[PDB]
C-alpha cells in the first residue's frame, strides 16, 4: 500500500536547523536572503498552498511535455510560417526573442530562493520552480529553432539577451532587477507574486487566445502548458507576503509590489501592447490590450492583492490612464524605429483597423491618428526617407524605452527628470523616477543606450553604428514593415 | 561645438535626441528639431516656432543662443508654436 | 552590412561539424551574465548583485577561456531527465508499495528501527543541505551547461530527501516508539555522530566562490557520502534483514554516480588550463579533513547501539 | 474610474482551464459541486474562465465522474492554466475562495 | 544489465508441443485452423519479420495513444466541424460508421489465429494483433463520440454494424467473409496479407493525405497512427504464404489472395472512391482515386505479391478497367439513393470539378456526365421529385452493392447471373460470380437486401418501409445532398 | 418518420442515469454477431462459422438475455491497460536489471537451478496454453465487455510467458549445464509432474462451448495455478534464497487477481438467471478432478530434489 | 399478377428492380422502366422503346406480354431503342 | 495497360513515414546510409514515401544522429505508417529490400 502525501508532507519540509559552526547570518546573509531580520523560527510557518512532491512532479511534467511536443510534431505541415499573416509571424519572433533566455534566467531567481530563503517550504517549491523555468527556457528555444532555416530573425530566440539591442536591454534591465539582481524574499514578492500572478497571464494566456484565433495551435498549446507550471510556482509569493505582513513588514512588502508591478507594466506595454492591438490581424484580436488588462490585471490580480491584505498602489489612477495611452505611443516608436527591432512591426493602421482602434480607444484618430496620417501620406508619395529615422529617441533611465506622450489634437508629453550624484537622469513617468529613488545603488551608474551614444561608446555615431552595436549581423535581421507597406493600398 | 538636447516637438508622440551647436540661436535650434518631426509625424503649419525649457511657462527669446540661455547639455526642451 | 542566407541552427552553433542535437539546441551558451565583465547584470555596475558576481564568479581562481564549451557527458535536457527519472522513481514507488504489502518492516532484526531513527531519518537534513548547495552552484556557475547539471542535481537531492521523509513516516507506522519523524532535528543538532557532517555542510554552504563551491560539494562532500554513508548503510541493512534499503540506495547511487560523471567531465574541461590543477588540488586538500572527520563520526555512530 | 472600480470590486473565484479535455468536465463539476451558485463561463478559445461568487469547489469524485476516466486531483495541474481566488487544495478537492468581500 | 531480445526471442515462440491426450486434429481442427494437413512440425519454420515483445509493446503503444489523444484535445476548438466543407464532414461520418465496429470485429480474426494457428510465432503476433484491433475499435468510437451532440448521423459510428442499412450489409458481408468467418490460415492470407497490405493503406493513408490538405489534423494524425500498427501485424501474412508455397499449397494460397483482393476492391470502390473523387473538396484532393490505386495497390502491393512468389491475379485486366469506371457509377448510385445512407453524399459535379474529372478520367463527361447533365437540369428547374428514387437498385449477390455499368455515349452494362439450387443469383462482375463458385456453402443461402424485399421480409414494401428496416430512427439521420444543392448555382 | 434531436452519447447509452465514461463509450454492445440468432455472421446462415457460433455460443446452456450489460469491475480500456502494465512491466524490467547487476542468480542455494529447469522454465508451455485458451473465450463470448476482459487476459498470459522465456535464458547464463532453454518441451511432454497439467490443458482447449470454456479456464484452471503453482513456487524460492522470483510472481499475481475479479463479476451477472447456478456448478465439478490431479502431480515434482 | 424484373435502360448507369404485370405488353413494360430512368438520369429521345433479355440479340415483339414471353421472375431485361 | 505494367515493374523499397518529427531525420538517414543510391521522396503531407532501388537501409546510429535525441530502432514503429519491400529488422538497423528484380 502507499501512504498519502498529507501524512508525510511535513517531513519533506522539516529542514530548518539552528546553525552552530557558522552564524545564522553567515548561512543566510541578508543581501542574498532578504529576511529583514525575521528570525529563523518565524519562517517555519510558511505554508505553500500549491504543493507537489518529487514522484508526482516527474510523472506529471513528463505528461505535459509529451503533449506539447506531440502537438508540435502533428502540425509541422500546417504551413503556419507560409500562410500566417506576417504580423502573426512577427509576434512569434518578438515573443521567443523576448522570452526564451529570460525564462532560463528565471531559473536563477528560483535558485536564489532554493538556497537563501529561510522558509523550508519555499526552498522546496523553488526547487520545482528551478526545474519549471528550465523547461520553459528549453521549450522556447526548441520550438523556434525549426524556423532558423526560414528566417534569420528567429536566430534572436537565442541571440537577443546576448545583444545590446534596445528592446533586449529593456528586458534585461527589468528581469535583472526583479529576477537575478535581488535577495530571495524580493524574488518571492517581485517575481513570483507580482510579475507571475500579475502580468505573465497576459503574455501567455491572453496571447494564447489570439493565437488560437489565428489558428496557431502549436503555439497556443505550448504557452498555455507553460502557464500551468507558473500557476503552481507563483504560489510561493503569497505566503511570503503574508509572513512579512504578520511580522511587521507590510510597508516593505507593499513597496516591493508597487515597484515590481510598475516595472512589469512598462515592458509589457512595449512588447505585448503592440502585439495585441496592431500585429495580431484584426480578425484574430480576441480582446483589445486594454480589455485583457482589465480582465487579468485589474479584475484578477489587483483583487487578489487586496484579498491578501495589501492596498491598491499609490499610482492607481496614473496606471489606469497609462493603460489608455502608453502602448499606442510605444507601438509608434517601435514601428518608426523598426530597423532597430529583430521582428517586423506591423503598422496596423488600415481604415478597418483604425475604426477598431477608435471603438476600443475613443479619440484615437485625433491623437495617434494624426501622426499615422502624415506617415501614410509619405508612403503614398514614395518619400520613404521620411518614414525612417535620422536620430535616436530619448530613452527612459528606468524602463530603457523611449520617452513618449500623447500626440496630435491634445498633445501632452512629460519627462520626469532627476539630478542625482552629479548626473542628470530622465524618466518616462513619475513612478519610474520613484522606483529609482527607492534604490539608487541598484541603478545609479547604469547607462542607457542614449547615454552610451553620447559617451562615445557607439562608433560611428550614426544609424549604422547603432545597428552594429545592437548586434545585427545581416540586412535581413533588421526590422521592416511586416507587410512591406501593402496596408497603404487600403488607404 | 556639439550640444545635445532632448527635444519634444508640439503634436509629436515622443522626445528625441537632437544635437545642436553651442552658439545656435533658438530659431536655429527649433529648425534642427523640426527636421526630425515636421513632415515625418507632425503636419506642417504656419506660425513661429519657439523654444522653452520642458513644460516651462516662459519662452527663450528667438535670437538667444544656446550658450546664452543657461541650458545644460542633455536638458529637455519643448519646441512649440506662438 | 551584407545580405546573408538563413542558418540551419543558432548562429553560435552554425560552425559545428555535425547536426546540433536537442541538447546542443536547448542548453548551450545561455548565461548572458558572463558577457560583460564589468556588468554581469544589466544594472548599475556596482549594484550589490553585480559586486557579488564579480567577486564570487568572475574572480574565481578556477579559470578557463571557454567554460561554455563544457558538455554534460549524459547530454540530459529537462524532457529526457523526466523520462529517465519517472522510470527510476516509478520503480522505487513500486518497491515501496510491494514491500509494504509484504510487511517488510515487521521482519527487520530486533532494534533496527532504533538504528534507522538515529542514522537514517536525520539524513533528510544532510540531503537538504546538498539540495541548497547544488542550487548555489547552479546560480553561480559560469556556463549554462554547467548550471543545467546543477539544476538536475538539485532535483535529485530533493528526490533523496523525499525518499527519506516517506520511509521515516512509513517506518514509524510499524515502530511508533522510536522517535521516527519526531527527533531528527535534535539528532542533527546534538548527536555527536551528526556533528562532523553538520559542521562540514554549514561551512561548505558558506564557500561562496563558484569554483570552491563546486569542488567542495561535488569532488569532496558527495563522494564521501557515497563511500561513508550510502554503502555502509547498505551493508548494515544486510546484516539486519532490511532488504528494501539496499534497493532504495542502489537507485540513489545511480543519481550519485551521474553527479560524479558530470563533475569529472567539468574537472577534465578545467584542466585544459594547466594552472587549474593546483587550484583544484588545493581546495581538495582544504576540505578533505572536514570530510574525513564527518565520515569517521558518522561511522562510529552507525557501528554502535 | 467607474469602469476600473467596477472591475476591481468583484468576488469571482475559480479555475482558468486551458483548451483541451478538461474544459467541459470542469464546467460540469463546478455546476454540480456548487449547487445554488451561478457558475459563469467566459470562453476565450485557448482558455475558459470559470467562476462563482466567493467560493468555488471542485471535488475529485465529481470531476472523475464528469471526465469519464480515473483521475487524481493533482492531475488538474496539467490543465489548470490560472485561477482566481486563493487556493486550498487536497487529495479530495480544490477550493478557490476569497477572505474578503468587495 | 538487460539481455537483448535476439538472445531470448526464440524461447518466446518455443510453444508447439506434440499432443497426447487429444489428437493434433482435435486440438487444431481444420475448419478453424486451416492447416491444409500440413504437419505441426512444418509450422515451426514460420518467422514473423516484424517482431516485438510484451514490455516493448506496452511502452510503445502507450506513447502512440498519448500523442493521438493529446492532438485531439489540443484541436477541439479548431472549428473542423463548424467550418469544414460538408463533404469533408460526410467523409468523417462514412469513415467512422464503416470502420469502427469492423476494426473491433478484426479482434476476432486475430483471435482466431492466436488460438488456432499451428505456427507459434503467428499465435504470439496475433496476440499483439488482437490488442491492436482493440485499440483501433476504441479510438474510432471515442473520436467521433464528441460529435454525437452535433449530428445524429455520427451515432452511426456505433450503430452502422448493428443495422441492415445496405452499405453496412456490404461491409459486414465482406468482413464476415474474410475476417470472422474463415479458418486461421485463411485469415492470415485474406486479412493480414491481402486486405491489410493491399487496401487499408488507401483508406488510412491516402485518406490521411486528403485530411491533411483539408486541415483536419486530428483525423489525419489518428488514422496514420492506426496504420503504424497495421504495418506490424500485417506482416503475419507473408510468412504464412511462404509456408503454404513451400508445402505445395501455392494454388490454394493464390486463390485465397485473388478472392480477397477482388472482394476488398468492390467495397473500397463504393466507400473510398466517392470520398476521394467527389466528397473531398477539389482543393484537398491530393491525388485522384485512380492515382492512389496505382501508388498503393499496383506499385506497392502487387509488386510485393510478385516478390513473394505469387502471380498477378487472373482478372488483372478486368481490374484495371474497373479502376477507370466502377467508382464513378458507385458514386452516382450512392448519391441518387442518398436517403438510404447515414452520411450526406456530395454530388461533386460543379464545372470546375467536372474539368478535374475529365483530366483524371478522359471521356468522363460523355459518360457519367450525361447522367449528371439530366440531374443538374432538374435541380436548376426545381424538379426535385426526379432527383429522388421511387424504386430499388438491383444488387449484387456477392458485393451487396448495386449492379452498375458505364452510362452515356458508349453505354455498356453487364450482369453475370447464375441458377443454383433453385435460386437465381445476379453478380456485378465475372469475378464476383467466380468468388461465389469458389465456395458456395459460404454464400448460397444468403439473401441480399433486394432478395429480402422481394421475399416479404421488409414491411411495408415501400421506400419508407425499407428505410425503417435499414435502421433509421429519425428524419435527420437519412442522407441528403451535402450542400443542399448549392452546387447547382455554379452550373 | 419522427424528428429527433442529437443525443449526448450513443443511442444505446442515451438513457443512462450517469454520464457515460470512456469505458462505456468504447466497450459496450459491439458484437453485432449476436443480433440475428439464425445468422450470427452476414453470410449463408448455414456457413461453417455460422454453424460453429450457433452451436458453441448461441446454444450454450449458460444463458442470459442481456450478456451485454456485463461490466468489467476494473473498467479497463486499451489506453488504461497499457498505462497500468507499462508501469508494472517497467518495474519488473527494472528488477531484472538490478538483480542481474547484483549477481542474484549466483547466490541461490546449491541445486536451485535444477529445480528451476524442471519446475519453472516449462511454465512457458502452460502459460501459452492460457494465452491460446483466453483467445478462444474472447472470440466466442456473447458480449464485447466480456470479450475485452479476455483480450487483456490473453495479453497478460503472453506477458507471463515472456517473463518466463527471459528468465530461462538469463538463468542459463549462470547455469549452462542444467538444460535451461533446451529441455522444456521434453519435460512438458514426458515428465510425470507436467502430465496432469498437460492433459488438463489439452482437454480444456477442446471445450468449445463458450460457457464451458469460460468456467473451466477462469473458475477452475486459473485459480488452481494461483494456489498450486504460483504460491508454492514463492515458498520454495524463499527456502532457496531466490529473492527475485517471489517479487516477479507477486507482479504476475496482480494480473491473476484481476482475471479472477472480472470472472467473479461475470458469474454474478450469470447468476441473475437462477438456472445458471446448476450449469456452472456442473462444469466446475466436471473439471475439478482434472485440476486437482494436475496440481498434485506438479507439487509432487516441485517438492523433489 | 405482380411480376418483378431487373431492368437496364439504355444509357443509364445501373440495373433497377421494376415491378410489372404478368399481362403487360412489352410496350407497357418499357414505359414502366422508362418512368424510373428517362428525365432522371437519361435524356428523352425520339424512337420506339423495345425490350430484350439482358445482352440478348433478339427483341421481344412489342405486343407480346410478359406471360407469353417465357421470362421468369427476377430475370434481367434491357430496354433499348430500335 | 502500359501505365499499369510500368507501375508494377518497379523495384522501389523504403519507409512511408507519417507526418511528424521523424520525416526529415529519416530522409536524411536514407541519404547518408545509402551512399550512391539515389533516394526519392514523394511528399503527400500526411505521409512521405521514401525510396531507393532494390534496397534501402536505415541504421539506428545514423537515425539517432539526425534525430538529435536517444533513439532505439524499435521506436520507429511510432512513425512507420507503411513500407515498400520486405523488411529485415534488428537492433542495429532496418533493411527494406526485394528478392526479385522487375
Ligand atoms: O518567471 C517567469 O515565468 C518568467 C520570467 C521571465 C520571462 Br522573459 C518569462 C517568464
Ligand atoms: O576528484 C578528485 O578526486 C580530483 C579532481 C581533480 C584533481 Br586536480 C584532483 C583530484
Ligand atoms: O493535494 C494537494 O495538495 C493538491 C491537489 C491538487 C493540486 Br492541482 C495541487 C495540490
Ligand atoms: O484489419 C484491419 O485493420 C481492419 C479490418 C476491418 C476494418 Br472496417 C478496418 C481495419
Ligand atoms: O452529465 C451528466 O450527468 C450526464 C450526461 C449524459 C448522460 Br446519457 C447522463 C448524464
Ligand atoms: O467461482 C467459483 O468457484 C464458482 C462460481 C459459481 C458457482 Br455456481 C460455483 C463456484
Ligand atoms: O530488432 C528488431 O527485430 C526490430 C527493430 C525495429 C523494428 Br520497427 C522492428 C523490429
Ligand atoms: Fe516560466
Ligand atoms: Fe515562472
Ligand atoms: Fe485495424
Ligand atoms: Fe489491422
Amino acid at each position: 500500500a502507499m501512504h498519502p502525501r498529507k501524512d508525510w508532507y511535513e517531513l519533506t519540509r522539516a529542514t530548518n536547523w539552528t546553525p552552530s559552526y557558522v552564524t545564522e547570518e553567515q548561512l543566510f546573509p541578508e543581501r542574498m536572503s532578504g529576511h529583514m531580520g525575521i528570525p529563523l523560527e518565524k519562517w517555519e510557518s510558511y505554508d505553500e498552498p500549491y504543493k507537489t512532491s518529487y514522484p508526482e512532479y516527474v510523472s506529471i511534467q513528463r505528461e505535459k511535455d509529451a503533449g506539447a511536443y506531440s502537438v508540435k510534431a502533428a502540425l509541422e505541415r500546417a504551413k503556419i510560417y507560409e500562410n500566417s499573416d506576417p504580423g502573426w509571424i512577427s509576434t512569434l519572433k518578438s515573443h521567443y526573442g523576448a522570452i526564451a533566455v529570460g525564462e532560463y534566467a528565471a531559473v536563477t531567481g528560483e535558485g536564489r530562493m532554493a538556497r537563501f530563503s529561510k522558509a523550508p517550504g519555499n526552498r522546496n517549491m523553488a526547487t520545482f520552480g528551478m526545474m519549471d523555468e528550465l523547461r520553459h527556457g528549453q521549450l522556447q528555444l526548441f520550438f523556434p529553432h525549426e524556423y532558423c532555416k526560414k528566417d534569420r530573425q528567429f536566430d534572436w530566440a537565442w541571440r537577443a539577451y546576448h545583444s545590446n539591442e534596445w528592446a533586449a536591454i529593456a528586458a534585461k534591465h527589468f528581469f535583472d532587477d526583479i529576477i537575478t539582481g535581488r535577495d530571495a524574499i524580493s524574488v518571492a514578492i517581485m517575481l513570483t507574486f507580482s510579475f507571475e500572478t500579475g502580468f505573465t497571464n497576459m503574455q501567455f494566456l491572453g496571447l494564447a487566445a489570439d493565437a488560437a484565433e489565428a489558428g496557431d495551435y502549436t503555439f497556443a498549446n505550448l504557452i498555455s502548458s507553460i502557464q500551468t507550471d507558473e500557476s503552481r510556482h507563483a504560489q510561493q509569493g503569497g505566503p511570503a507576503l503574508q509572513l512579512l505582513i504578520e511580522n511587521g513588514k507590510r510597508e516593505e512588502a507593499q513597496k516591493k509590489v508597487d515597484m515590481a508591478i510598475w516595472r512589469a507594466w512598462r515592458l509589457f506595454a512595449v512588447l505585448t501592447g503592440p502585439v495585441m492591438d496592431y500585429y495580431t490581424p484584426l480578425e484574430d484580436r480576441s480582446q483589445s490590450f486594454k480589455e485583457f488588462m482589465y480582465e487579468w490585471i485589474i479584475g484578477q490580480f489587483e483583487r487578489s492583492l487586496i484579498d491578501l491584505g495589501l492596498d491598491k498602489p499609490w499610482y492607481w489612477d496614473l496606471f489606469l490612464k497609462d493603460i489608455d495611452e502608453l502602448h499606442h505611443s510605444y507601438h509608434m516608436g517601435v514601428w518608426y524605429w523598426r530597423t532597430t527591432a529583430w521582428w517586423n512591426p506591423a503598422a496596423g493602421v488600415t481604415p478597418e483597423e483604425r475604426d477598431w482602434l477608435e471603438e476600443k480607444y475613443p479619440g484615437w484618430n485625433k491623437r495617434w491618428g494624426r501622426c499615422w496620417d502624415v506617415i501614410t501620406e509619405n508612403v503614398l508619395n514614395d518619400r520613404m526617407d521620411l518614414v525612417s529615422p535620422e536620430t535616436l529617441p530619448s530613452v527612459c533611465n528606468m524602463s530603457q524605452i523611449p520617452l513618449v506622450g500623447v500626440p496630435g489634437d491634445d498633445w501632452n508629453i512629460e519627462v520626469f527628470s532627476l539630478e542625482h550624484n552629479g548626473r542628470l537622469y530622465h524618466f518616462g513617468s513619475e513612478v519610474d523616477r520613484w522606483v529609482f529613488q527607492q534604490d539608487p545603488v541598484q541603478y545609479q551608474n547604469h547607462m542607457n543606450i542614449v547615454d552610451r551614444f553620447l559617451a562615445g561608446q557607439i562608433q560611428p555615431m550614426t544609424l549604422e553604428g547603432a545597428l552594429k552595436y545592437m548586434g545585427f549581423q545581416s540586412i535581413e535581421e533588421m526590422g521592416k514593415d511586416a507587410h512591406d507597406f501593402a496596408w497603404a493600398d487600403k488607404c | 561645438s556639439a550640444f545635445p538636447v532632448h527635444a519634444a516637438f508640439e503634436k509629436d508622440f515622443l522626445v528625441q535626441l537632437v544635437v545642436v551647436d553651442l552658439n545656435d540661436s533658438m530659431d536655429q535650434v527649433a529648425e534642427k528639431v523640426a527636421y526630425h518631426c515636421v513632415n515625418r509625424r507632425v503636419a506642417p503649419r504656419e506660425g513661429v516656432m519657439r523654444v522653452r525649457k520642458h513644460r516651462s511657462t516662459e519662452l527663450f527669446p528667438r535670437d538667444m543662443t544656446i550658450a546664452e540661455s543657461g541650458l545644460n547639455p542633455t536638458e529637455v526642451i519643448d519646441v512649440v508654436f506662438e | 552590412f551584407e545580405s546573408k542566407k538563413p542558418m540551419r541552427t543558432w548562429s553560435h552553433l552554425a560552425e559545428m561539424r555535425k547536426k546540433p542535437s536537442e541538447y546542443d539546441i536547448v542548453s548551450r551558451k545561455l548565461h548572458y551574465s558572463t558577457n560583460n565583465p564589468d556588468s554581469p547584470w544589466e544594472l548599475s555596475p556596482d549594484s550589490p548583485m553585480n559586486l557579488w558576481y564579480k567577486q564570487y564568479r568572475n574572480a574565481s581562481p578556477l579559470k578557463h577561456d571557454n567554460w561554455d564549451a563544457f558538455t554534460d557527458p549524459d547530454q540530459l535536457v529537462y524532457r529526457t531527465y523526466n523520462l529517465m527519472q519517472d522510470g527510476q522513481e516509478s520503480y522505487v514507488q513500486s518497491l515501496f508499495d510491494q514491500f509494504n504489502e509484504r510487511e517488510h518492516d515487521q521482519m527487520v532484526r530486533e532494534g533496527w528501527e532504533h538504528t534507522m531513527a538515529r542514522c537514517y531519518s536525520p539524513l533528510r537534513y544532510l540531503f537538504h543541505c546538498l539540495q541548497m548547495s547544488s542550487a548555489y552552484v547552479q546560480q553561480m556557475a559560469p556556463a549554462s551547461t554547467i548550471s543545467n547539471c546543477c539544476i538536475l542535481q538539485t532535483a535529485d537531492s530533493l528526490r533523496w530527501l523525499t525518499h527519506t521523509a516517506y520511509r521515516t513516516h512509513e517506518l514509524s507506522l510499524t515502530y511508533p516508539d522510536a522517535g521516527l519523524g519526531e527527533h531528527e532535528r535534535e539528532l542533527w543538532e546534538k548527536e555527536p555522530g551528526w556533528q562532523g557532517l553538520r559542521e562540514l555542510m554549514e561551512k561548505q554552504l558558506t564557500a561562496f566562490d563558484w569554483g570552491e563551491a563546486f569542488v567542495s560539494l561535488n569532488l569532496v562532500v558527495k563522494p564521501m557520502i557515497v563511500e561513508s554513508i550510502f554503502k555502509p548503510l547498505q551493508q548494515q541493512a544486510w546484516e539486519n534483514n532490511d532488504t528494501l534499503l539496499p534497493l532504495l540506495i542502489d537507485s540513489q547511487l545511480k543519481d550519485a554516480e551521474r553527479h560524479s560523471r558530470w563533475s569529472k567531465a567539468l574537472v577534465k574541461h578545467a584542466l585544459e588550463n594547466p594552472d587549474n590543477h593546483a587550484v583544484i588540488e588545493g581546495w581538495i586538500e582544504k576540505w578533505r579533513p572536514l570530510a574525513d572527520r564527518a565520515a569517521e563520526a558518522y561511522l562510529s555512530m552507525l557501528s554502535s547501539d | 474610474s467607474t469602469l476600473a472600480d467596477q472591475a476591481l470590486h468583484n468576488n469571482n473565484v475559480g479555475p482558468i482551464i486551458r483548451a483541451g479535455d478538461l474544459v467541459e468536465p470542469v464546467i460540469e463539476t463546478a455546476e454540480i459541486d456548487n449547487p445554488g451558485k451561478e457558475i459563469t463561463v467566459e470562453d476565450r478559445r485557448a482558455y475558459v474562465r470559470i467562476a462563482a461568487e466567493g467560493e468555488l469547489i471542485l471535488t475529485r469524485k465529481t470531476l472523475e465522474e464528469q471526465l469519464g476516466r480515473p483521475f487524481n486531483m493533482q492531475e488538474l495541474e496539467i490543465n489548470l492554466a490560472s485561477f482566481a481566488g486563493q487556493i486550498q487544495a487536497d487529495e479530495d478537492q480544490i477550493r478557490f475562495y476569497f477572505d474578503k468581500t468587495m
